[PDB]
């Protein structure tokens, strides 16, 4: 009646053209072009339209992208296979190629599914389904897969017409089969330290789960992440380049009245280049600051007598404290200004001429202005002029150059170290003052004292600290800023950066910000040359290195992947880690950095429930008889 | 790794026709793209036709539009070459070759297999 | 002169603890019917007619709903048939939510006839392929030769002589526990050996009729499923030889003499040497 | 009273020339100078970053644009790289002239500046916008230098994954200023965006990356695409617009879809919670691959009293429409969503940041602004209206109306007219009828001292292209005219690209010749003295060309119509020995994104080269230091200096 059919009035089949290269990009080359050039390629199976782009980058006219070609490419009879995502094996899928019939002819169409190894089709694979298909329309045909393998299947699917009008198209494509089981990441976390000794080896265990499919293991992966940065908020600093550049003065009278005008004019100087403030002015300051250093270097050498001591004037007998002063000073000049080396050689020979026969230094007359001398002026006159000489041949130690004064720089030294074991032995007696106890301390720890005689120094000063509100220290007092700066050049070289160095700081710059900046001489200059270290020991943050290895013995043999993170630029590493199993994993840590270490094992766990539709829900059921074909019985 | 071999070549005189094949082991000719070359004794390689992996459309020289047919068998793992009306400045050894899909046609050094090559020779 | 059949349609939902709103209704039909358009549009003219729009072309029916309930709601339609169908295979049908499309099902159904999934021999955790025509009880003596199939046309991986004892009916199969009297060849199953316990399973649809108690001859292909018991399992289908071993009232008559003789040294030259000479 | 003048660019990028100007003024007849110029680093004593450079000015011949050569190997001993806080380095020029006459302190004057490693141009694309998990990722990177020519310094290439982690790093050199690579997703990994980064090996601050994304897709079928009547809605109390959109639904292969589009509508917010509306959803069949839906107006207010909101609660917000179709014979399905639709209180858009601030007074105020269409194209045609009212000086205040339409682009450009002794200005621009948009402005006066003021305009308002050849006029306006020569510079992507002079006459002009040297923008800078005291202006003109120095012309030829197989020959084109860089990509892939990926076009190239731009604004000042570090420039004359600025931040 009703059941009008083709029955093998059809194409070969192998006349047909299969399609089975399906890219998303491609022409995926760079041609070398003089001029013109014509590349003559072929499109791919995949009926879609195409974006062409290009770029050219020339030696001569720089560089230059194309408006993009539109091409598009069409089949007018063809079939449509678009496959799921993933299918797992042993699940029914419906495939559903869909014939497209854009041609004025109402076409009849036979489709068949070839027999591939790995799909249990319907019938074996043999069987075919006519479906006729309209003129400028489109028929879906249905295929209920299930697949038995569990890699790769390439299935084809044919579709062939008959010679009434020979229309036809195959498809080709690979389906992808999940395995067995369902995914599961496991993150095994571990805070790092390798300072100390919190985990600078360990080992991992492994991962025998009852849960686990047997051969659908995945790769595990590691990832390391340095989560350590630096907080700025902890140095304000705020200091004003303003006043600092007020004391920018020139030399002026005898050698007192240079040495207030010449060395806070150095210290103001070494502070700008240690803190960087150079751009708050113009670049002409710097130099007028040279060449305020630069006659004032040779002027004191019209007072330098022919021994190496040192005076107000020519006629006035020469003072120990202002020799010991102004060879503090040219010695930190010697950097900027290339004068005589072996002259300030002499300078120190004076001063090694006068040393006593227990360790002491003697002034036989000191200077006129006793304020030039701040607060060594007091009861502890000859435990204050003893450190500062010792501070004075520190900085000229590297005015001693070659092998043509280091003789005599033994010299130095062994008066040095006998001065220790007068330092010292004043420093544990006790009861010193306040600002010569800050000298004397700080003496011992640049020169190399023996350490139970330059902790006892420590501890002692570091009980007179009577500290108030938030802040710490030794209306402005004028005495106060000398003693809390030597105190501040000592405590850096201890316990750089410290928890009271945070807050003392912080205290003695209040005491330079008022009208007309610090008050004196010796307040000027140290605590310029405390502020300076303090500035560059809060800007120095180097946390570095995080070496750390693993190693595992398995299915790979023995194989072990090293990497270091820090150079404080990426946020964290994350590699392969080609290791064997859930078994058998050794970790060894080094660096000096924070750190969090995670791995991300990654396998198939267990099928559980199916969970089939509990929310929406469809069902439908056909009752009667439909006429078929072919078969058996 | 997919070889070639080549037959059918052979002294004839000028005007006549000929046909050749290109026999191909392998499991995987369907995914490769052929072509028949040539070349000429002193001259480089040039390309005569070409045809798709899936023998879908075919693609032939300046000089050798009509007169020759480049066809496929997938089927077969063969590659033809009907040829027609010959010329003596055609003597060259023939070859057949072997490249991807994403391949260029008037470049030699691109396609992947080659054969050894036959020999057409054109008198007059 | 036209056919037609007829279809009932029931959803309902679970989904007031889940994610609501409207649907659309994604069937589709057989590879070649389509839907008569007039039945399609009498559930779209009344008061409580639940479809609000439908559009059909081919094998392919669309229908928006705007209420869906706890309970049971059936809409019956009508489609013709084009052309036979030259396949025993279900459809598809998937149910789509309006506001969410991610969430949806999708369920399969079957023949009204036939069954509703595809054939398919599951035991343990590993499922096997069970279609492809009806293996077939010959007799030969009262209708090939037995070393052209065994070695060269589908290439038979096992060779035993088996008596069969039980006969069950698991799901829409029929199993058949037997008891191995010669083994002849191997290739899965190397620790076979005589008297084992051996499921041969077949399809319950065709129509082979087995004798229990009686030793036949049976050669093919082995099977990816183990029985319950732990043995390999194997699976009668195409590609497999089924012949009885004739009694020994046969062979001693002088008639088949020269025919038991051809059967004999099959055993003797496949089950100790093999194939290949 | 003679001064030495020093010019450079706020910003020294390190291995590329720095453009130095130097220039006397006031000196006599008789006069050669001598010297040099350097970069030179203090708190290391004085040792130069740079090799000097000589410079002699005559008092004829009186400026010199100079190149400043800058290594890295100078740059790194002298000890920029071990500097604290932050990234600061002093260009300075040395002389005897200012110690052995002028009498000063020093022979040295000079400027504080920035220094940065960030130096060239990287671009680098990537196979693909969007990827599965367990695909090839093939990228390319191409190496350029400030000059916009091939550069061949070695570079290091990283890729971060979707958490931001180095998970693949190669330094390469570059011998063809290219390098493909290639890598491999990892099958589990989660979706997100990766990022390529591109850096010299010398050239620490190199930030050059592009994105892309990471999802489980099927490839799709066909493209939906959701365009309304127009791009806004107006919110006015008397008038409603109309809310009809068209759904055009159409295959990747140029066909129109056969199927059924199914609506949903609803509304949106900034933080992004979607409110959907129960009831009023759409179902239509498409033909023509078109869907005309139509939310009627009695339906749309029956919405918001089930949602309890009115009419005036419409301040803010967007309406959303996300639509998903079903192919009616394929069974195939894709959504879209439209996420760009906002209610509007007017169908224009204000752009006044071409305007220039604190103007002269005396001089003509140029209120140049920019219309454009509510989230789409400039608009022509397009009438504006200005109310300015000057404030007291201490007598009334007067108000001037001018109107002036749009001429090309919504450009439009009113002079108004501002007299002396200003005390500030306030705007009132409107524009478009009906329902307007407004917009205020005060600007402020100069203060009352006046040294001298320097006014510039522009005849020819229209962005010119590259060859044409513009002129500018400059008149001194509201001091003695004692100067004889007026000074300009033309400043382009961070350089001191042409430094000339012009003689001082009645009605003064100068033409300058827009070249391609000169970017999509350049700046104009003219000075004089009065005195000892400098008078500054300048102006930001921007130059419409986008072309390309040579050419890339890609062409498939024929009427198309291509089946799949054939031989297709693609043309390639171009001016020079070039390098092509080709791909054809699948336009399928635009589709399957969550969030389409915009490409790598010429738009982007042309953006990459005023990234080295050191300006902010459109120029001007009311002191003459203001104009200068405005337009990226920092100046000494031996007394007035330029401080150093704070990176781009321009608050
Ligand atoms: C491809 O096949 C279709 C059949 O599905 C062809 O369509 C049909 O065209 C005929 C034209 O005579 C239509 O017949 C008429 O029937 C109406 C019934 O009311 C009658 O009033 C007319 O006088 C006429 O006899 C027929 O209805 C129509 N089929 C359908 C389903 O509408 C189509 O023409 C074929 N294509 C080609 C290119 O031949
Ligand atoms: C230059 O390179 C650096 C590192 O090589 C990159 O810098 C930074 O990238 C992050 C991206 O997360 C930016 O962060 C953002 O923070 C804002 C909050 O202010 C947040 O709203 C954003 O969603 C984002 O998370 C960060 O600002 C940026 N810059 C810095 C100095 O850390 C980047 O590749 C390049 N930096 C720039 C500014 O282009």
């Amino acid at each position: 009646a009703l059941e009008i059919l083709q029955e093998e009035d059809l194409i070969d089949e192998d006349d047909i053209p299969v399609r089975s290269f399906f890219p998303e990009n491609w022409l995926w080359r760079v041609e070398t072009v003089d001029r013109f050039q014509i590349l003559t390629l072929w499109l791919p199976d995949s009926l879609t339209t195409w974006e062409i782009h290009g770029l050219s980058l020339s030696k001569t006219k720089g560089l230059c992208v194309a408006t993009p070609v539109q091409l598009r490419v069409f089949r007018e009879f063809h079939l449509h296979l678009r496959l799921p995502m993933s299918v797992r094996r042993f699940e029914q899928l419906e495939l559903r190629p869909v014939l497209y019939n854009y041609l004025d002819k109402n076409l009849t169409v036979s489709v068949h599914v070839s027999p591939v190894e790995g799909l249990c089709l319907a019938g074996g694979g043999g069987l075919a389904q006519q479906v006729l298909v309209p003129a400028g329309s489109a028929r879906p045909v249905a295929f209920s897969v299930v697949p038995t393998a569990a890699a790769a299947v390439s299935l084809k699917v044919v579709a062939r017409g008959s010679f009434e009008f020979p229309v036809g198209d195959a498809v080709s494509k690979v389906l992808q089969i999940e395995k067995e089981g369902a995914i599961h990441r496991e993150e095994l976390v571990y805070e790092l330290n390798p300072l100390d000794h919190r985990g600078r080896t360990l080992e991992i265990p492994g991962n025998s789960d009852p849960n686990m499919i047997p051969d659908g293991d995945f790769n595990s992966y590691v990832r390391v992440t340095a989560s350590d940065p630096l907080d700025t908020l902890g140095s304000e600093g705020a200091l004003s380049p303003g006043g600092v550049a007020s004391l920018l003065r020139l030399p002026r009278g005898c050698g007192e009245e240079t040495m207030i005008y010449l060395a806070p004019t150095l210290a103001a100087s070494r502070y700008l280049d240690k803190t960087e403030q150079w751009s708050t002015l113009p670049p002409e300051t710097k130099d007028h600051a040279v060449d305020l250093i630069q006659k004032g270097y040779m002027r004191i050498q019209q007072f330098r007598k022919a021994d190496g001591s040192y005076a107000a004037w020519l006629s006035r007998d020469s003072s120990t404290w202002l020799t010991a002063f102004v060879l503090k000073v040219l010695s930190l000049a010697q950097e900027q200004v290339g004068g005589s080396p072996e002259k300030l050689q002499e300078t120190s020979n004076w001063l090694l001429s006068q040393q006593q026969a227990d360790g002491s230094f003697q002034d036989p007359c000191p200077v006129l202005d006793r304020s030039m001398q701040g607060g060594l002026v007091g009861n502890d006159e000859t435990v204050a002029l003893t450190a500062f000489v010792t501070i004075a041949l520190h900085h000229g130690l590297a005015v001693f150059q070659d092998e043509g004064a280091e003789p005599l720089k033994q010299r130095v030294e062994a008066s040095i170290s006998k001065a220790n074991s007068f330092l010292g032995e004043k420093a544990s007696a006790g009861l010193l003052g306040a600002h010569a106890a800050a000298i004397t301390a700080y003496a011992l720890s640049l020169t190399k004292a023996p350490v139970d005689l330059l902790g006892v120094a420590h501890n002692n000063l570091m009980a007179m600290a009577q500290e108030t509100g938030d802040n710490l220290y030794w209306q402005a007092p004028a005495l106060w800023i000398e003693t809390t700066a030597y105190a501040l050049l000592h405590l850096l070289l201890h316990e750089g950066k410290a928890e009271m160095a945070d807050q003392a700081s912080a205290w003695l710059t209040r005491q330079g910000s008022f009208q007309g900046g610090f008050r004196s001489t010796q307040d000027t200059v140290i605590a310029l040359d405390a502020l300076s270290a303090y500035w560059i020991a809060s800007h120095t943050t180097e946390e570095r290195g995080l070496n750390v290895t693993l190693s595992s013995t398995g299915r790979n043999g023995f194989k072990s992947h090293a990497l270091q993170l820090n150079n404080r630029q990426i946020r964290g590493l994350e590699e392969e880690l080609q290791f064997s199993l859930g078994s058998k994993i050794n970790v060894k840590v080094g660096g000096n950095s924070k750190g969090t270490l995670k791995v991300l094992r990654t396998y198939n766990v267990l099928d559980m429930k199916n969970t089939t539709c509990q929310d929406l829900q469809i069902e439908v059921t056909v009752k009667g008889h439909v006429e078929y074909t072919m078969e058996a019985n | 790794q997919v070889q070639l071999v080549e037959s059918g070549g052979g002294l004839v005189q000028t005007g006549d026709s000929l046909r050749l094949s290109c026999a191909a082991s392998g499991r995987t000719f369907s995914r490769y793209a052929m072509g028949w070359f040539r070349q000429a004794p002193g001259k480089e390689r040039e390309l005569v036709a070409a045809i798709n992996w899936s023998g879908g459309s075919t693609y032939y020289a300046d000089f050798a539009k009509g007169r020759f047919t480049i066809s496929r068998d997938n089927a077969k793992n063969m590659l033809y070459l009907r040829m027609s009306s010959l010329k003596p400045e055609d003597t060259a050894v023939y070859y057949c070759a072997a490249g991807g899909p994403e391949v260029e046609i008037t470049r030699a050094n691109e396609y992947d297999y080659w054969g050894q090559g036959t020999q057409v020779t054109v008198s007059s | 002169q036209e056919s037609r059949v007829h279809y009932t349609v029931c959803i309902w939902r679970n989904g007031k603890v889940g994610l609501s709103g409207m649907a659309i209704a994604d069937v589709t039909l057989l590879s070649g019917f389509h839907a008569l358009r007039a039945d399609l549009e009498k559930l779209t003219s009344l008061s409580d007619r639940y479809v609000s729009h439908f559009e059909t072309e081919g094998p392919h029916v669309l229908l928006y709903f705007d209420s869906v309930p706890t309970s049971r709601e059936c809409v019956g339609f009508e489609a013709v048939q084009e052309v036979p169908v030259g396949l025993v295979q279900p459809a598809s049908a998937t149910l789509y939510d309006y506001y969410n499309p991610e969430r949806r099902c999708s369920v399969f159904y079957g023949a009204p006839s036939k069954s509703r999934l595809l054939a398919t021999l599951c035991s343990a955790e590993v499922c096997q392929c069970a279609e492809g025509k009806c293996p077939r009880q010959r007799r030969a003596l009262e209708r090939g030769y037995r070393m052209k199939f065994a070695c060269y046309y589908p290439r038979v991986e096992y060779g035993f002589q088996v008596k069969v004892l039980r006969e069950d009916s698991r799901a829409a199969f029929r199993l058949f526990e037997t008891k191995i009297t010669q083994v002849l060849h191997f290739t899965k199953d190397v620790k076979a050996a005589a008297n084992q316990m051996r499921n041969f399973l077949v399809r319950a649809s065709c129509r082979l009729r087995l004798e229990p108690g009686k030793e036949y001859l049976i050669m093919g292909l082995d099977g990816a499923t183990y029985d319950l018991e732990g043995h390999p399992q194997y699976l009668l289908d195409s590609n497999s030889w089924i012949e009885e071993m004739p009694s020994e009232r046969l062979c001693r008559s002088t008639r088949q003499r020269a025919a038991c003789a051809q059967l004999n040294d099959f055993l003797n030259e496949f089950g100790t040497q093999g194939c290949q000479v | 009273k003679p001064r030495l003048l020093l010019f450079s660019p706020s910003v020294v990028h390190l291995g590329v020339p720095l453009s130095v100007g130097v220039q006397l003024q006031d000196v006599p007849r008789g006069q050669v100078v001598k010297g040099s110029v350097f970069l030179r680093n203090p708190s290391r004593n004085n040792v130069p970053c740079s090799p000097k450079v000589d410079f002699t000015l005559s008092s004829e011949r009186d400026f010199a644009l100079l190149s400043l050569q800058v290594p890295l190997k100078d740059a790194k001993s002298c000890g920029l790289h071990q500097l604290l806080r932050g990234p600061e380095v002093q260009l300075v020029a040395h002389s005897p002239w200012l110690k052995d006459s002028l009498s000063r302190t020093t022979n040295i004057q000079g400027i504080n500046l920035l220094f940065s490693s960030r130096r060239g141009h990287l671009f680098l694309q990537t196979d693909q916008p969007i990827y599965n998990p367990g695909q090839r990722v093939r990228y390319r990177v191409f190496a350029l230098d400030q000059k916009m020519r091939p550069s061949t310094d070695t570079i290091t290439v990283m890729v971060e994954n979707s958490h931001g982690l180095r998970v693949r790093k190669k330094e390469v050199y570059m011998p063809s200023s290219i390098f493909q690579d290639d890598f491999v997703i990892p099958d589990i990994s989660e979706p997100g965006t990766w990022k390529i980064s591109a850096r010299f090996s010398d050239g620490l601050e190199s930030n050059s990356s592009t994105q892309f994304e990471v999802k489980k897709y099927v490839l799709p079928n066909f493209e939906v695409k959701i365009t309304p009547g127009k791009p806004y809605i107006l919110t006015v109390p008397g008038h409603l617009d109309e809310m009809q959109l068209d759904i055009q639904a159409r295959y990747i292969y140029g066909k129109p879809v056969q199927g059924v589009a199914y609506v949903r509508f609803g509304l949106l917010d900034e933080d992004g919670k979607k409110t959907f509306f129960r009831g009023l959803e759409s179902q239509t069949k498409l033909v023509n691959g078109q869907s005309h839906i139509s939310l009627s107006k009695a339906e749309f207010q029956d919405a918001l009293e089930k949602l309890n909101m009115g009419i005036t609660d419409l301040q803010g917000l967007r309406l959303y429409v996300a639509a998903a179709i079903i192919e009616s014979p394929g069974g195939e399905m894709e959504e879209a969503e439209l996420t760009s639709w906002y209610f509007v209180s007017s169908p224009f858009s204000l752009d006044l940041s071409k305007t220039k601030r604190h103007l002269v007074p005396g001089a003509p105020f140029l209120l140049q602004a920019l219309v454009r269409e509510m989230s789409g194209s400039p608009a022509s045609g397009i009438p504006v209206k200005v109310s300015a009212t000057v404030s007291s000086p201490g007598s009334v205040p007067e108000v001037q109306d001018i109107q002036q339409n749009t001429d090309g682009s919504g450009q439009v450009s009113i002079p108004i007219i501002i007299p002396q002794t200003i005390s500030e200005l306030q705007l009132s621009v409107s524009a478009g009828s009906p329902h307007p948009a407004i917009a205020r402005l005060t600007v402020a006066a100069p203060p009352s001292g006046g040294p001298g003021f320097l006014s510039i305009e522009r005849p020819d308002s229209r962005p010119p292209r590259v060859g044409d050849t513009l002129n500018l006029n400059l008149r001194a306006v509201g001091s003695g005219a004692t100067f004889s020569h007026y000074y300009y510079m033309i400043l382009s992507r961070g350089q001191i690209v042409f430094m000339n002079r012009e003689p001082k006459r009645t009605l003064t002009s100068v033409s300058v010749f827009v070249d391609h040297h000169l970017a999509p923008s350049f700046y104009f800078v003219a000075f004089y003295y009065h005195g000892d005291h400098p008078v500054a202006n300048s102006l930001r003109v921007d130059v419409q060309a986008g072309a390309c120095e040579g050419k890339l012309e890609l062409s498939v030829d024929g009427a198309k119509q291509y089946r799949n197989g054939e031989s297709v020959k693609l043309h390639l084109e171009t001016d020079s020995l070039a390098l092509v860089a080709l791909g054809a990509l699948d336009t399928a892939l635009y589709a399957a994104g969550s969030k389409s990926h915009k490409p790598l076009n010429m738009g982007k190239v042309f953006e990459a080269m005023n990234s080295y731009d050191l300006g902010c604004g459109p120029g001007g000042g009311d002191s003459a230091l203001q104009v200068f570090q405005a337009a990226g420039l920092a100046f000494s004359d031996g007394d007035q200096w330029t401080l150093s600025r704070k990176r781009l931040s321009c608050p």
